[PDB]
């Protein structure tokens, strides 16, 4: 059955009545902030102001049955004024002629939000509690907008309840330690869900799946496909299900349950995973397994790129095997394996795999070698030590380069490595920089 | 809350009761024995000329257990004057303390001291806790070892922890050496005590080292007089900041390793790009060797020259950071929500020492 023509109206009115104008305004500040990540504090506060106005009016007893649908359209009309006081999704204009109801916004891979010190937090809270709370809901939600809405509302709510409670405490510092530890669960759930969901949003279910298999393979190289594949597939399913779900339990419930499986199956296969699984709660474990770096790879003989006739378990097997033995970050592997399996597939008939096989095998081999050079030394040394060796590398390969030029290439390369040579490098950003870096490869 | 908090340091043990705002007992981590029965702390130090001093903790890690037990027994009965079997006990450990080492601490506590419960916390994490924060990067510099520990919501990133085998004793030894090159003579146990005092009262980190050197060679605007116990008055010049400069330049003592500004920077770089901002803006300094005036400013400058230009750098160096670790233990052990974090004697009597984790 299809949702009622007025599914939205009845929803907002039901919320406005259950929460009151103040809390509904907060709910809306968070909601439109995550929806418009690039929106200034005033464009979002202004829009939120209009939304709450229409809602109050159109939900009022005796309100014209057309009200809500009429005002919301006059709201969209204003969003096309060019000199509009409202935010705007990428290319919202190419729609101002209802796509403006559900348009996409890319994830934030480099959040700028920086929680101020306790002293600064309380200094701003004293000045103006309402202001502080609003500015906070905006900046936080715009920076971690990929986390489910219920999680953002719940976290920003509990966080503010902490500031008000600790800034007026006889022992602020003591209160903050207590409150921050009780907030840990939700805080971790919120920030981590945003991150995993942003990666998911950037990749899409298919790449995401592959990505999680690659990453799990690099964390536990000495594991069996059957040990990780089910896990990589489990998280992908939780991602596609919970990242964009109004169910205020999906993520909150699913994520902790994934961690239990993670530990049940991987606890006894790696020293690091054992340590991770010894943590107190699920989220403490998840943060540990999520941050776990690519491990020292076993180093085995080369792997063959499947090119026979052939469900979908041979390519998974190959990915697993390749990644567990190739020292190259996941953003590189995901970047090349995608357009490599698109070729093998569009091949299937047999004659094809005989003219492409060698073609795909070489480019992939060439790609892998290129990345290993762009990421050379990065993982094995402290950053300052990596920069030295790098300069030593680039020097003996550019004898005519002036000390100044040399240092310019060093800075550029190391800058790239600090962003795209680790296990959780940002997909959207690195996919574009990898292209550029390869061209300049030298 | 009536738990004990003991910070087992390389040079000093800080012991007290959970809830107090300062350690009730601070004594040198030393165990001595008659040259030809057993003494601990200050006393063992005083009667040095007729004993064999031993340091159970060289670089943050307990190396000799028999001596450590003596320190703990002395901590409980002579310094605090309490029955360990009647107080939950919280102990601290170095950033990368080996699992087996922790388990041995746990075993001794329960089996030898019969504590009803205990807990082992990472020193650096407690320093962060002391400032009422659960995320940030700690620079912990004590007597024998310096560590950088990145922490996210209470989780220390093992693979990002940086170390520098250089701290307080090396700085004291080094100040003795350069003061002697100036014409004075500081080589005995006694003169060492005088130099440590000079170090802690007249030394400071220069914002700009080379310029400071030029200023010291150009005038006497940096000189400072110091009266020896015998009345002699000497003047401390560029050695005031040259001594501490060793933290940023380990090469001053023949160590070819990164300085603390680089250890901090390297540590942060080992963490994901999306959380580094919360390390840069919560760089906490703790330990006796971070007490040098001007050190926070020097660090803020160095890190700013290394981090991205749009990164907010904030150093947190409280006036009582010398005991930040102990204080974080006193607070954490006093929290009502921490009471379920203890390890009971009942639990211990199950998976043995391999229970403390
Ligand atoms: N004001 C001060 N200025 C400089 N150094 C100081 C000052 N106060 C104490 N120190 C030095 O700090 C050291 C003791 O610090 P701390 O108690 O933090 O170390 P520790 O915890 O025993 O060692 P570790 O943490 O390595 O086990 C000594 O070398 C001491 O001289
Ligand atoms: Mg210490």
């Amino acid at each position: 059955l299809e949702r009622g023509r007025d599914y939205e109206k009845n929803k907002v009115c039901k919320e406005f009545s259950h929460l009151g104008k103040e809390d509904f305004t907060s709910l809306s500040l968070v909601l439109y902030s995550r929806k418009f990540p690039s929106g200034t504090f005033e464009q979002v506060s202004q829009l939120v102001k209009e939304v709450v106005s229409l809602t109050e009016a159109c939900c009022a007893e005796g309100a014209d049955p057309d009200c809500y649908d009429t005002r919301t359209s006059a709201l969209s009309a204003k969003s096309c004024e060019s000199n509009s006081p409202f935010p705007v999704h990428p290319g919202t204009a190419e729609c101002c002629t209802l796509c403006m109801a559900a348009l996409k916004h890319q994830p934030q891979e480099f959040p700028t939000y920086v929680e101020p010190t306790n002293d600064e937090i309380c200094e701003a809270f004293r000045k103006d509690p309402k202001e502080y709370a609003n500015q906070f809901m905006w900046e936080y939600s715009t920076n971690y907008g990929q986390a489910p809405l219920s999680l953002l509302v719940s976290y920003t709510k509990s966080y503010l309840s902490m500031v008000g409670s600790c800034c007026t405490s006889a022992s602020p510092t003591v209160c903050f330690l207590k409150e921050r530890l009780q907030l840990k669960h939700l805080s971790l759930l919120t920030t981590l869900s945003n991150r995993v969901c942003s990666q998911y949003a950037a990749y899409g279910e298919k790449k995401s799946r592959l990505s999680n298999l690659i990453k799990l393979a690099q964390k536990v190289p000495t594991a069996d496909l059957e040990d990780v594949l089910p896990l990589a597939e489990d998280i992908t399913n939780i991602l596609s299900k919970c990242c964009e779900s109004a169910s205020e339990d999906c993520m909150a419930k699913e994520l902790p349950e994934h961690t239990v499986k993670l530990c049940d199956n991987l606890s006894t296969k790696n020293s690091k995973f054992e340590d991770c699984c010894q943590e107190k709660t699920a989220m403490d474990v998840f943060v540990c397994t999520y941050f776990m770096p690519a491990a020292q790879l076993p180093e085995l003989p080369d792997v063959e790129l499947p090119t026979n006739k052939d469900n979908t378990k041979v390519m998974d097997k190959y990915t697993f095997e390749l990644s567990r033995r190739t020292h190259l970050p996941e953003v590189f592997l995901s970047k090349v394996l995608e357009p490599t399996l698109k070729s093998l597939g569009e091949c299937c008939s047999t004659t094809c795999f005989n003219a492409k096989g060698p073609l795909l095998k070489k480019e992939l081999s060439s790609f892998i070698d290129k990345g290993q050079e762009l990421c050379a030394d990065y993982s094995e040394n402290t950053f300052t030590e990596y920069k030295k060796k790098l300069a030593e590398r680039l020097k003996a390969k550019l004898p005519e380069a002036t000390p100044t030029e040399l240092a310019k290439l060093v800075n550029k390369r190391s800058d790239f490595a600090s962003n795209c040579c680790s296990i959780n490098s940002p997909p959207l950003y690195c996919d574009s920089e990898i292209d550029a870096e390869l061209k300049n490869i030298l | 809350t009536t738990a004990l908090v003991c910070d087992n340091g390389s040079g000093l043990v800080k012991a007290g009761f959970a809830g107090d705002d300062a350690p009730r007992a601070v004594f040198p981590s030393i165990v001595g024995r008659p040259r030809h029965d057993s003494y601990v702390g200050d006393e063992a130090q005083s009667k040095r000329g007729i004993l064999t001093l031993k340091y159970p903790i060289e670089h943050g890690i307990i190396t000799n257990w028999d001596d450590m037990e003596k320190i703990w027994h002395h901590t409980f009965y002579n310094e605090l004057r309490v029955a360990p079997e009647e107080h939950p006990t919280l102990l601290t450990e170095a950033p990368l303390n080996p699992k087996a080492n922790r388990e041995k601490m746990t075993q001794i506590m329960f089996e030898t001291f019969n504590v009803p419960a205990m807990y082992v916390a990472i020193q650096a994490v407690l320093s962060l806790y002391a400032s009422g924060r659960t995320t940030g990067i700690v620079l912990d510099s004590g007597d024998g070892v310096t560590h950088n520990v990145p922490i996210y919501e209470g989780y220390a990133l093992p693979h990002a922890i940086m170390r520098l085998d250089l701290a307080g004793r090396d700085l004291t030894d080094y100040l003795m050496k350069i003061l002697t090159e100036r014409g004075y003579s500081f080589v005995t146990t006694a003169e060492r005590e005088i130099v440590r005092d000079i170090k802690e009262k007249l030394c400071y980190v220069a914002l700009d080292f080379e310029n400071e050197m030029a200023t010291a060679a150009s005038s006497s605007s940096l000189e400072k007089s110091y009266e020896l116990p015998d009345g002699q008055v000497i003047t401390i010049g560029n050695e005031r900041f040259r001594c501490p400069e060793t933290l940023f330049q380990p090469s001053f003592i023949g160590m070819e390793s990164a300085g603390i500004h680089e250890t901090t920077y390297n540590s942060i770089m080992k963490c994901d790009i999306d959380i580094r901002k919360d390390l840069y803006a919560n760089n906490v300094m703790s330990g006796g060797t971070t007490m040098y005036p001007g050190i926070a400013d020097r660090m803020q400058k160095e890190i700013t020259a290394l981090a991205p230009s749009t990164m907010k750098i904030k150093i947190i160096a409280p006036p009582e950071r010398k005991y930040s670790v102990w204080i974080g233990g006193s607070i954490l052990a006093s929290l009502s929500t921490f009471q379920q974090m203890w390890i009971t004697k009942q639990e211990y009597d199950e998976a043995g020492p391999s229970i403390v984790h």
